[PDB]
Formats: structure tokens, C-alpha cells, sequence
């Protein structure tokens, strides 16, 4: 399943909204569960990445509310309320319905 | 405390064969569907493949661009994720990403993070 | 010394959903001893008297544990799991939020909301048929009365004991 981020490189200043749209070839949403199978990872330069959100809506523990996601069908979005100094990283929308396909990757940086 | 690191990268002439490893600790390794991803220098992460939990069959998946040349395995004594390489072609990140949604793990967590992400090992090809 | 899949069924690494309840075919004290319960007493049978068998393993909500009883009428009883009034079986549930609940909820677990034919007892309908028949089937979800037969309950630690998850094994000894 081909996964595509929007865009390949995103620029967001300090504290502004950071919306990253995701689009998939097949339909990720499970008809039975009535929810999607999506994740969102951010990768700081040089050290391990980290998980922002899961199920395209649920929030990682230990990280406050500025992380936000909402997806349905084959179209997904992760929106960040505020960007901080440590929040600067490069992002990878991921699906796990069949196999796992990290997309081209969206890198965000302070304007 | 959980930590994920890898080691063993270096320069190698194309056509050889070797194996790569990752180090894990501090979490229930058996239940999670750990996997390995790679990131070319200046490129994005490409899903090398997933090795599923033994309870879920232990089925191994791979991507088409790397199909037929790579193999991801597992061990329990060393808590080590492996990525052997065959027929090398001209940075690698062990992970547990994409696993929490299929594996059977309770809400208790080592700290509260159910993700685990490797340090990253750079492997260069001549 | 006797071994049965009851330990496998109860301590199952992953349980089955209600719409497709996992069906498998002595000493049964390990079932009641291993975990404290919110409701285990046999409905239609005697707790002490239990010690063809159909171990129907699935997860049900705490408020719905009473729903799995002979002659009981409700959402789980009418369509998901209908039980004969003259059936001798025990329903055994324990709050397993530590085991099968998940941070953010375990949504692998489903149940069948509505089947137009009131479900005959001991009958499983797995088909994903969109809600059946009616004046206009239309074969697709573009209006009312055509619902996917499946819905899932999230299973979170913050959920109340009524909404917390219980691994019920509706064993019907015959
Ligand atoms: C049954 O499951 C529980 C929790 O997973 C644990 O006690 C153990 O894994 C199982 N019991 C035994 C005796 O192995």
C-alpha cells in the first residue's frame, strides 16, 4: 500500500499549527472496528525517533495536548498545536493495516 | 528503563554477506511485534520488514524493493533484533513501531511510552 | 493429572470477539481460583455442581455479564449470544483490565449489534452482511436501516468497572 505525505518537506515556525496530511492507496479503516490503523512518528536528527499518536486519534502518554490527529478512510491528518525547540524533528506517517509503509517522510523545521 | 541501540556498521564492498544486530532491554520483548527500518543518508525511512511475535505465528514480512535479499530474525536470550544482509546492493533503525495495535500487551508500561526506537547504525557500501 | 484447553481458553494471549466467539470442546477449580471475579456464579446451574462441553470465549462488558443468562433478553442475548432457557452452563468473568485492556483501548474486540432473525441459541453468524433486507436493502451504506453488523468497545484503564473488560467463557456443559 503506497503511502504519501503532504508535503515532503514542511516549514512551521515556533508555536504555529503544523498539519501533516496523509493519503493511502487502499482503505485503511477497518469496517468492523470502525476506526483506522494509523500511526505518526517524529525523528529528531541523530537519535531515535518517537511516537506522536496512535489509532490516528489517540495520544502518546507523557506528551501534552498539542499533538492532535484525526483520520478517516484512506485520508489522515496529524496536526500539532504548538512547535517547541525540542519538537523540531522529521515525521513519518505510518499505516499498519497490511504490512507497514512509512511514507516519503515530512521534515519540519523552525522558520 | 528501556533503551534501543544498534552496532556493527561499516564500509563493505558490494556482493558480500553479513548480519546486523540491535540491543534492547527494559521491556517485554516477546509480546511486541518489533521490526526494523532503514534510512538512507539524506533519505527517508523505508520499511525493511516486520518480524511478528511467536504467539501470532512469527510470520516475517518484507518490502518489495528489498524482497529476496534481506532477512529479519529474533532471539530471546540477548533481546536482540537481527537484520542479516545477502547480495548487498549500492542508517538502520531497530524498532517496535507499528506493534502496539496487534500485540497483546497490557496498559502497564515501563514508563508510559509503548514505542521503542533504536539509536541508529550507519552502514556504507563501497 | 488431567490437562484441558481451559487454561489456554481463559489465559488466552488474545481472546476472540463476541460476534465470532472462539469455540472449543475433571478439575475446573483452576478456572474459579486463578482470578477474583465480578460475576462467576452459574446462571441456570450451580457454582459447586459444575465440578459435550462448548467453551465459548469472548470479552463482554461488565454491565453485560448479567446479560449472558438463560431467558435473559438484551443486545448481547438477542443477537450476539442467545442461550436456551433449558441450558446448564456457567458464565465466568473477571476484570482483566491489566491483561486485555490497552493504553488508548483494545479495539480488536467486537460484538454483533443486531441480526434481523432473532438469533437461535448456539448459532454463530460471522457474515459481515450490512443490516439485512428491509424495504430497501440497497446493498450499501447510504442511508438508514443498513448498518454494519459490528461495533467495538474500547477498553481503557480509566473506564469504570461496569465498562471495564471481562473475559467471559460461557461454557455450556451438555
Ligand atoms: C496466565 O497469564 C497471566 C498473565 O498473562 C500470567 O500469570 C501467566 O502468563 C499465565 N499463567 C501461567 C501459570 O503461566
Amino acid at each position: 500500500i503506497v503511502m504519501t505525505q503532504s508535503p515532503d518537506s514542511l516549514a512551521v515556525s515556533l508555536g504555529e499549527r503544523a498539519t501533516i496530511n496523509c493519503k493511502s492507496s487502499q482503505s485503511v479503516l477497518y469496517a468492523a472496528n470502525n476506526k483506522n490503523y494509523l500511526a505518526w512518528y517524529q525523528q529528531k536528527p541523530g537519535q531515535p525517533p518517537k511516537l506522536l499518536m496512535y489509532w490516528a486519534s489517540e495520544r502518546e502518554s507523557g506528551v501534552p495536548d498539542r499533538f492532535s490527529g484525526s483520520g478517516s478512510g484512506a485520508e489522515f491528518t496529524l496536526t500539532i498545536s504548538s512547535l517547541q525547540a525540542e519538537d523540531v524533528a522529521i515525521y513519518y506517517c505510518q499505516q499498519y493495516y497490511s504490512t507497514l509503509t512509512f511514507g516519503g517522510g515530512t521534515k519540519v523545521e523552525i522558520k | 528503563e528501556v533503551q534501543l541501540v544498534e552496532s556493527g556498521g561499516g564500509l563493505v564492498k558490494p556482493g558480500g554477506s553479513l548480519r546486523l544486530s540491535c540491543a534492547a532491554s527494559g521491556f517485554t520483548f516477546r509480546d511486541v511485534w518489533m521490526s526494523w527500518v532503514r534510512q538512507a543518508p539524506g533519505k527517508g525511512l523505508e520499511w525493511v520488514g516486520r518480524i511478528k511475535s511467536k504467539i501470532d505465528g512469527g510470520t516475517t514480512d518484507y518490502a518489495a524493493p528489498v524482497k529476496g535479499r534481506f532477512t529479519i530474525s529474533r532471539d530471546d536470550s540477548k533481546n536482540t533484533l537481527y537484520l542479516q544482509m545477502n547480495s548487498l546492493k549500492t542508517v538502520y533503525y531497530c524498532t517496535t513501531a507499528g506493534s502496539y495495535y496487534y500485540d497483546t500487551v497490557g496498559p502497564e508500561l515501563p514508563e508510559g511510552k509503548f514505542d521503542y526506537w533504536g539509536q541508529g547504525t550507519l552502514v556504507t557500501v563501497s | 493429572t488431567n490437562l484441558c484447553p481451559f487454561d489456554e481458553v481463559f489465559n488466552a494471549t488474545r481472546f476472540a470477539s463476541v460476534y465470532a466467539w472462539n469455540r472449543k470442546r475433571a478439575d475446573y477449580s483452576v478456572l474459579y481460583n486463578f482470578a477474583p471475579f465480578f460475576a462467576f456464579k452459574c446462571y441456570g446451574v450451580s457454582p459447586t455442581k459444575l465440578n459435550n462441553v462448548y467453551a465459548d470465549s469472548f470479552v463482554i462488558r461488565g454491565n453485560e455479564v448479567s446479560q449472558i443468562a438463560p431467558g435473559q433478553t438484551g443486545n448481547i442475548a438477542d443477537y450476539n449470544y442467545k442461550l436456551p432457557d433449558d441450558f446448564t452452563g456457567c458464565v465466568i468473568a473477571w476484570n482483566s483490565n491489566k491483561l486485555d485492556s490497552k493504553v488508548g483501548g483494545n479495539y480488536n474486540y467486537l460484538y454483533r449489534l443486531f441480526r434481523k432473525s432473532n438469533l437461535k441459541p448456539f448459532e454463530r453468524d460471522i457474515s459481515t452482511e450490512i443490516y439485512q433486507a428491509g424495504n430497501k436493502p440497497c446493498n450499501g451504506v447510504a442511508g438508514f436501516n443498513c448498518y454494519f453488523p459490528l461495533r467495538s468497545y474500547g477498553f481503557r484503564p480509566t473506564y469504570g468497572v461496569g465498562h471495564q473488560p471481562y473475559r467471559v467463557v460461557v461454557l455450556s456443559f451438555e
